[PDB]
C-alpha cells in the first residue's frame, strides 16, 4: 500500500509566479527504470486531464508551464508561469503497486488582485406568489477572495430561517469567484414590509454592500 | 521443416591450432613497401 | 503488476502549439570511409590532365 | 471523437448496489484498459479498479470485495456492478483510457452517483424572473430556483443552452431528503423581456424536463 500525502493542501499562487505542489509518497521503485509519478488535473468545471507522466514528460492538449521531477518519495510539481488555466485539485498518482491511489489533492487557487461582487435581486415569479411563497435571491458574483458573508435584513427584524448560500469554487478560466444567497420565505413575509435590505460584507468592499428591494417590483 | 538428419553420429568436438592465418586487408586502402 | 507498455502515442491535434505539433524529422547521416563514394553531389565533371 | 460517459444510476440507498453503462468510443476496447476512479468524495482521489486488455482486473484494497468491473467487449460498453455503498462514497466516477505507463490519458464527463436514504423527487422549478419595477443597464442578469429535487444532478441552461457568456452554475444545497440549485446568467438587455427567455431545467435521475418562463 502507498499512502501518497501530497502537500499543500491549497495554494495561493498569483498570475505570472511559481506554483510549487508537492507530493509525499513511500513506495515503490524502479516503476519503469526509476521512482516517477504521473500528475493530473481535475477541474471544477471541466473534465479532468493528464498533465505530466512519468513527472518529466509533457502532455498534448495541455500548455507545457507545467513541469517537475521527483525522488523515490520527494515529488514536485512546478507550474511557471501561473496562467488563468490553473484554478484546479492536483493530484499524484503511483501505478507501480495496487491500489493506484492519488494523493490528497493540492485546490490551487489564482492569487489575482481585489475585486468587489456584482449586484443583482430577483423578486419571486407569479407562480410562487400564486402558491403563497416567495424566494428573493441576492446574487454576489465575479469576486475574489471567496470570503463573503451575505446577511439578509428586513426591516422589521433579521431573518436567518431560510438562509442558504451556495459557494461556488474558482472556475479554471474565470480566476473569480460566485456565490448566490438565497431567502425562501412565504408571501406575508415578502408583502410584510414596503422595503428590504440585502446586506453583505467582502474584503474589497470597504462600504458596507448594501442593496435594497421593494414589495412593489413584481 | 523439423526432420533432422539421423545418419549424423555424435563425436567429440576436435580441434586443431591456427598457426598464422587470420590475416585480411582492414581497410580499403592501397599501401605498399611498409608496415603499417 | 507493475509490467508497463514500453509504447506510447503521441498528440498531433491542430490546435497544438509550436511545442506539440509535428515535426516530420530527415537525418542524412553521412559518412566518410576508404570505400568508393557513390553518393556524390551534382558538380560538373571535368576533363583529365 | 472520444466519448467515455457513464449513465444508468438514478438513486441509491446506503447498503444497497447498482449498475453503471460508460459508452466508450475513440478506441477500441482490445486496445487500451479502461480504468475507474471516482471524483474526491472528501479525502483525495479514490481510485477502484481497471480491467486489462482480455485479461484479469486490478480492484482497490478497500473496493475488492465489493466493487467489480463487468467488461462487454462486443457493445464497446464497459459495465461497472457495485455493492454495499456508503453516503459518503458520493462522487462522480469516471472511466479512462490506459495509457503507456499505466497512465489515465483520456478522461471523460462520468455521472454524479449519489448514495442517500432519501426518496427520488422531481424539480419544483420556480424562475427568477424579474418584476416590473427591475431596472437594467446595458446588460440584465437571469436566473432559476429549482429548489425540491433529489438527488444531483441538475442542469439549467438558457433556452437550450444558447448563453453561454455569463453562465454560473452553483453548487447543491443539501436540504432534508432534497436539494436547491441557484443559477445566473448575463445576457445584454436587447433579449429580455423583448425575446421570449425561458428557463430549460433537465433532471438526469428522473429524465424530466421542466419548463418555467421567466
Amino acid at each position: 500500500n502507498i499512502v501518497l500525502t501530497q502537500s499543500p493542501a491549497s495554494l495561493a499562487v498569483s498570475l505570472g509566479q511559481r506554483a510549487t505542489i508537492s507530493c509525499r509518497a513511500s513506495e515503490s521503485v524502479d516503476s519503469y527504470g526509476n521512482s516517477f509519478l504521473h500528475w493530473y488535473q481535475q477541474k471544477p468545471g471541466q473534465p479532468p486531464k493528464l498533465l505530466i507522466y512519468l513527472a518529466s514528460n509533457l502532455e498534448s492538449g495541455v500548455p507545457a508551464r507545467f513541469s517537475g521531477s521527483g525522488s523515490r518519495t520527494d515529488f514536485t510539481l512546478t507550474i511557471d508561469p501561473v496562467e488563468a488555466d490553473d484554478a484546479a485539485t492536483y493530484y499524484c498518482q503511483q501505478n507501480n503497486e495496487d491500489p493506484f491511489t492519488f494523493g490528497s489533492g493540492t485546490k490551487l487557487e489564482i492569487k489575482r488582485a481585489d475585486a468587489a461582487p456584482t449586484v443583482s435581486i430577483f423578486p419571486p415569479s407569479s407562480e410562487q406568489l400564486t402558491s403563497g411563497g416567495a424566494s428573493v435571491v441576492c446574487f454576489l458574483n465575479n469576486f475574489y477572495p471567496k470570503d463573503i458573508n451575505v446577511k439578509w435584513k428586513i426591516d422589521g427584524s433579521e431573518r436567518q430561517n431560510g438562509v442558504l448560500n451556495s459557494w461556488t469554487d474558482q472556475d479554471s478560466k474565470d480566476s473569480t469567484y460566485s456565490m448566490s444567497s438565497t431567502l425562501t420565505l412565504t408571501k406575508d413575509e415578502y408583502e410584510r414590509h414596503n422595503s428590504y435590505t440585502c446586506e453583505a460584507t467582502h474584503k474589497t468592499s470597504t462600504s458596507p454592500i448594501v442593496k435594497s428591494f421593494n414589495r412593489n417590483e413584481c | 521443416q523439423c526432420v533432422n538428419l539421423t545418419t549424423r553420429t555424435q563425436l567429440p568436438p576436435a580441434y586443431t591450432n591456427s598457426f598464422t592465418r587470420g590475416v585480411y586487408y582492414p581497410d580499403k586502402v592501397f599501401r605498399s613497401s611498409v608496415l603499417h | 503488476f507493475n509490467c508497463y507498455f514500453p509504447l506510447q502515442s503521441y498528440g498531433f491535434q491542430p490546435t497544438n502549439g509550436v511545442g506539440y505539433q509535428p515535426y516530420r524529422v530527415v537525418v542524412l547521416s553521412f559518412e566518410l570511409l576508404h570505400a568508393p563514394a557513390t553518393v556524390c553531389g551534382p558538380k560538373k565533371s571535368t576533363n583529365l590532365v | 471523437q472520444v466519448q467515455l460517459k457513464q449513465s444508468g444510476p438514478s438513486l441509491v440507498q446506503p447498503s444497497q448496489s447498482l449498475s453503471i453503462t460508460c459508452t466508450v468510443s475513440g478506441f477500441s476496447l482490445t486496445s487500451y484498459g479502461v480504468h475507474w476512479v471516482r471524483q474526491s468524495p472528501g479525502k483525495g482521489l479514490e481510485w477502484l479498479g481497471v480491467m486489462w486488455r482480455g485479461g484479469n482486473t486490478d480492484y482497490n484494497a478497500a473496493f475488492m470485495s465489493r466493487l467489480s468491473i463487468t467488461k462487454d467487449n462486443s457493445k464497446s460498453q464497459v459495465f461497472f456492478k457495485m455493492n454495499s455503498l456508503q453516503t459518503d462514497d458520493t462522487a462522480i466516477y469516471y472511466c479512462a483510457k490506459n495509457g503507456g505507463a499505466h497512465a489515465m490519458d483520456f478522461w471523460g464527463q462520468g455521472t454524479s452517483v449519489t448514495v442517500s436514504s432519501a426518496k427520488t423527487t422531481p424539480p419544483s422549478v420556480y424562475p427568477l424572473a424579474p418584476g416590473s419595477a427591475a431596472q437594467t443597464n446595458s446588460m440584465v442578469t437571469l436566473g432559476c430556483l429549482v429548489k425540491g429535487y433529489f438527488p444531483e444532478p441538475v442542469t439549467v441552461t438558457w433556452n437550450s443552452g444558447s448563453l453561454s457568456s455569463g453562465v454560473h452554475t452553483f453548487p447543491a444545497v443539501l436540504q432534508s431528503d432534497l436539494y436547491t440549485l441557484s443559477s445566473s446568467v448575463t445576457v445584454p438587455s436587447s433579449t429580455w423581456p423583448s425575446e421570449t427567455v425561458t428557463c430549460n431545467v433537465a433532471h438526469p435521475a428522473s429524465s424530466t424536463k421542466v419548463d418555467k418562463k421567466i
